[PDB]
C-alpha cells in the first residue's frame, strides 16, 4: 500500500519465530528500538501489529 | 493517649522503612523498574545506559 493508506494488521496466536527475515534480502534499513533483536526470539509479547 | 511518646518513636522507624521500600518500584527514568527485563530484553551495550 501507499504511504496514506498503510496496510494495518495483527498479529497474534501463534509462535512467532523471527529468522525467517534473515533468508529475505540485504536489509537495507532495520533498527530496532526498545529490544534488541538477537534476543528477540525468546520474549513474548502482548499484541504484535505490522 | 499516655505512651504517646513510645508509639511515636515506633511509627517514625516503621515509616521510614516503609517507605525505602516502596521506593524500588519507581523507574526513575529507565524503560523498566526491574533488573531482569532490562538485562533480558537488550544488549549489553545499551543495558549499561
Amino acid at each position: 500500500a501507499s504511504v496514506y493508506a498503510w496496510n494495518r494488521k495483527r498479529i497474534s496466536n501463534c509462535v512467532a519465530d523471527y529468522s525467517v527475515l534473515y533468508n529475505f534480502a540485504p536489509f537495507f534499513a532495520f533498527k530496532c528500538y526498545g529490544v534488541s533483536p538477537t534476543k528477540l526470539n525468546d520474549l513474548c509479547f502482548t499484541n504484535v501489529y505490522a | 493517649s499516655a505512651l504517646g511518646k513510645l508509639q511515636d518513636v515506633v511509627n517514625h522507624n516503621a515509616q521510614a522503612l516503609n517507605t525505602l521500600v516502596k521506593q524500588l518500584s519507581s523507574k526513575f527514568g529507565a524503560i523498566s523498574s526491574v533488573l531482569n527485563d532490562i538485562l533480558s530484553r537488550l544488549d549489553p551495550p545499551e543495558a549499561e545506559v
